[PDB]
DNA sequence: ATCGGATGTATATATCTGACACGTGCCTGGAGACTAGGGAGTAATCCCCTTGGCGGTTAAAACGCGGGGGACAGCGCGTACGTGCGTTTAAGCGGTGCTAGAGCTGTCTACGACCAATTGAGCGGCCTCGGCACCGGGATTCTCGA
DNA sequence: TCGAGAATCCCGGTGCCGAGGCCGCTCAATTGGTCGTAGACAGCTCTAGCACCGCTTAAACGCACGTACGCGCTGTCCCCCGCGTTTTAACCGCCAAGGGGATTACTCCCTAGTCTCCAGGCACGTGTCAGATATATACATCCGAT
């Protein structure tokens, strides 16, 4: 309820125990369809294939977040900021 | 079209929870969407290259893993 | 870290952090050659 | 239409699991991930050993080169355990 | 007559030799290569599956879900050194919270 | 004393074609040899693995096309594929 | 017994030895005829472009010879070659001059 | 000369060095060091002058890169001084913890 | 032999100059030890792979080409030795 | 803010030396001719499935408010470092002898590819039964304001 | 230091589809020779990494010190979030289809392989000049004076 910051810990632990995906199927599928149509038209996707991409995304993405996390800790603060994301992206060696 | 807004606030919030953060700024979503879009286009370029080299207008799952392996990541449990 | 599976640390990684030496308070004692901080399961 | 026959490392790892823990079931997804893992490590070691063999002007692949490859690739004492196990297997195989 | 039982291993050896012969890794191979590869694959598979079973009996579930494999691979350190840039489908992530982000009061 | 292989004359002629006024030192020779070799193994291995992907026993020119499109960055890939197609066409027309 | 294949296609890099390397490099079992020609072509293109950048750098520094510093400056200052050569070092090298804005007084 | 302000000659030193092309660590100490460290893995080995040379440059390369990265994160720390914790930060974030 | 000396063979001005080529000014006095540590842990892997390579070839000397071969095995490539 | 002075910065002038570019020899690869035989493509196909679409809803998202907790700007401070200089010292060329080792060559013998057929390991179809999901409720533990 | 309320864990209690195991029917893995050969052994040649010392000085050593700033502390104020609400299309489960992905069969033609000769590119001398080296100088900059 009240005391902001308490509910965040409960939510983060509950979700850390869980191991499901985090993106709704249809919006992500439509986005992949659009970005494919950008490259070539009338491409038939395998329902297994899309799923594939999906998982990889979160993997990559979550790793990035964690890095930004420790970067914020290096700056004597808790909240993460956009600037830290560019920090991680540049320092990783993938710009 | 305009579907980048499809990845909405609660989903990225939950994945931030995956990351290990509780305090996040309200002006972080746009560059996250940009980074995600860059990753997807970079992967799907190799994906469509693979799928069109074999003269099949469909896209399978095993070539996706193949492109992921060529890029530097690796995916297990799919093919 | 969940509770039940922490059994391993009891029997394998629990035989170096503490030595057995002459206590100064009374009789014999378990002296220390290592360091263990707060909220750490030990013995 | 026309059924096809495919090869997967399904039976052997299942036999290994039964040999180790003859009381625990396995899932199909775990089966596929283990198949992918074994294929991955097999290809990694074989390719590295082959390119090493080319590096040495040798037209063959002996058994020694593979143990050199597993010395390079495998870190820590796991390398010692694996190489000792391989030597055991080959020595127990030859005189038969 | 079989060939796997000659060394007492479990992974096939004829299959490995055929697949390495048609894999064009080289032109000519010796005799100890297939048995040696079968042996090392045996050892690695046993190493992983023992921890898989331990994690299976952790939660008191007979079937091994991939979450158990993810936990067993990640919690070990040598595996994390060897499986550096690899993910797992449906794998999830091991629990972790940063130390300095832990509120407390009297 | 013995016979050893290198890329010295060909890179020298290529240099003289575009800048017929500037000399180079042996270090430039060694580094250019290393660069051309490195790219050769990289592209050749990629082509071999592509050929093995589709259970095909041969490596033709279009395999090299796919490999070069997949590996090199965009604009340089376009230039390279154009020049290579020109070369192969002029070779096949006048055999 | 004349008119080498490089001359036949009007190239400079030796196609015969490239084809030999593909034969004996154990990359496949059947090699197409056009593959060594095409590889020689792309190698010529890449070498020509990198050497032209090196010559431009030499013109800037008014040196009649080329030392690895010139070509390193040529490679680094180009974005595309930098992206292609992500993980690379050069013997007797150096680093392009730069200073952070905040670091300056 | 006179007692100059801190960092003033540092800028001209940077300008002199960043354009330079040479070897910064001496030769004899490094070859002695590598011959010393080679003993543990296998004793009584012989080195080639061309070989060891190569090695130092590669090491320097890697080491130089590290400073680059650290510098940037140091600027992210709202300070100009370099501190140990930033080296560990760079090492961990690079991917070789 | 194993000797604690020659580890400080990279005396302070060498690291000073390396930092300058990096482009830094203010370095604290407690950086030198961890620089030594990271240099040693890096050099361990390359020298180990080099000695394994030279041992497999049945000779007890190390060249430079096998060194760059090991370096490429790790991922950091050298140009200019063959 | 403005100007003078010490001082490192990049430039022009002899010169000289060892590495750069060129001319020779010929032997090992590559191009010219020919063959056959095994991969390949191209016609044809037909069932798996992926696209498309429709009813119901509720789990999930979207939007507004209240505030407290954390980002951010500043100020002293005292302390750790960069600058500077006199001094010792091991690096850096210099040049010398040689054995230990790498490297090339004739050899000839144990060892891997070809192949024919077998025939049991091994892959696919069908119940099926229990490990596990779904659910309903009581027992169990945590937290923050009086 | 102590309650009220609020969450999670567990004990049933029940119903269902996925891992499993048996039967049937293949296809490629041995076994045994068979045949050619790649590398292993011993010898000889050459060449250079190493042990060794001399002499010279660029640079490391270490002290002196005067201040630039990393840090602790303060105050500030502003916006992220949690709680509540209304709002809605992702998701579920059901339909139907056509098309194209995977499979069969086939003739044909690209190429591995052999033999063939000749020519061009690396080892090897040999002449020669591009830029390092040391000298004198106009110039831009840190510092200090107002």
């Amino acid at each position: 309820r009240y005391r902001p910051g308490t509910v965040a810990l409960r939510e983060i632990r509950r979700y850390q125990k869980s191991t499901e995906l985090l993106i709704r199927k249809l919006p992500f599928q439509r986005l992949v369809r659009e970005i494919a149509q950008d490259f070539k038209t009338d491409l038939r996707f395998q329902s297994s294939a899309v799923l594939a991409l999906q998982e990889a995304s979160e993997a990559y993405l979550v790793a990035l977040f964690e890095d930004t996390n420790l970067c914020a800790i290096h700056a004597k603060r808790v909240t993460i900021l956009p600037k830290d994301i560019q920090l991680a992206r540049r320092i990783r060696g993938e710009r | 079209r305009d579907n980048i807004q499809g990845i909405t606030k609660p989903a990225i919030r939950r994945l931030a929870r995956r990351g290990g953060v509780k305090r996040i700024s309200g002006l972080i979503y746009e560059e996250t969407r940009g980074v995600l879009k860059v990753f997807l286009e970079n992967v799907i370029r190799d994906a469509v290259t693979y799928t069109e080299h074999a003269k099949r207008k469909t896209v399978t799952a095993m070539d996706v893993v193949y492109a992921l392996k060529r890029q530097g990541r690796t995916l297990y449990g799919f093919g | 870290l969940p509770m039940p599976m922490r059994f391993r640390h009891l029997k394998k990684t629990s035989k170096e952090a503490v030595g057995v030496y002459r206590s100064p308070i009374h009789g014999r004692g378990l002296f220390c050659k290592r360091n263990i901080d707060a909220g750490e399961m030990v013995i | 239409r026309r059924k096809t026959r495919k090869e997967s490392y399904a039976i052997y790892v299942y036999k290994v699991l039964k040999q180790v823990h003859p009381d625990t079931g396995i899932s199909s997804k775990a089966m596929s991930i283990m198949n992918s893992f074994v294929n991955d490590v097999f290809e990694r070691i074989a390719g590295e050993a082959s390119r090493l063999a080319h590096y040495n002007k040798r037209s063959t692949i002996t058994s020694r080169e593979i143990q050199t490859a597993v010395r390079l690739l495998l870190p820590g004492e796991l390398a010692k355990h694996a190489v000792s196990e391989g030597t055991k297997a080959v020595t127990c195989y030859t005189s038969a | 007559k079989t060939r796997s039982s000659r060394a007492g291993l479990q992974f096939p050896v004829g299959r490995v030799h055929r697949l390495l012969r048609k894999g064009n890794y080289a032109e000519r191979v010796g005799a100890g290569a297939p048995v040696y590869l079968a042996a090392v694959l045996e050892y690695l598979t046993a190493e992983i599956l023992e921890l898989a079973g331990n994690a299976a009996r952790d939660n008191k579930k007979t079937r091994i879900i991939p979450r158990h494999l993810q936990l067993a691979v990640r919690n070990d350190e040598e595996l994390n050194k060897l499986l550096g840039r690899v993910t797992i489908a449906q794998g999830g992530v091991l629990p972790n919270i940063q130390s300095v982000l832990l509120p407390k009061k009297t």
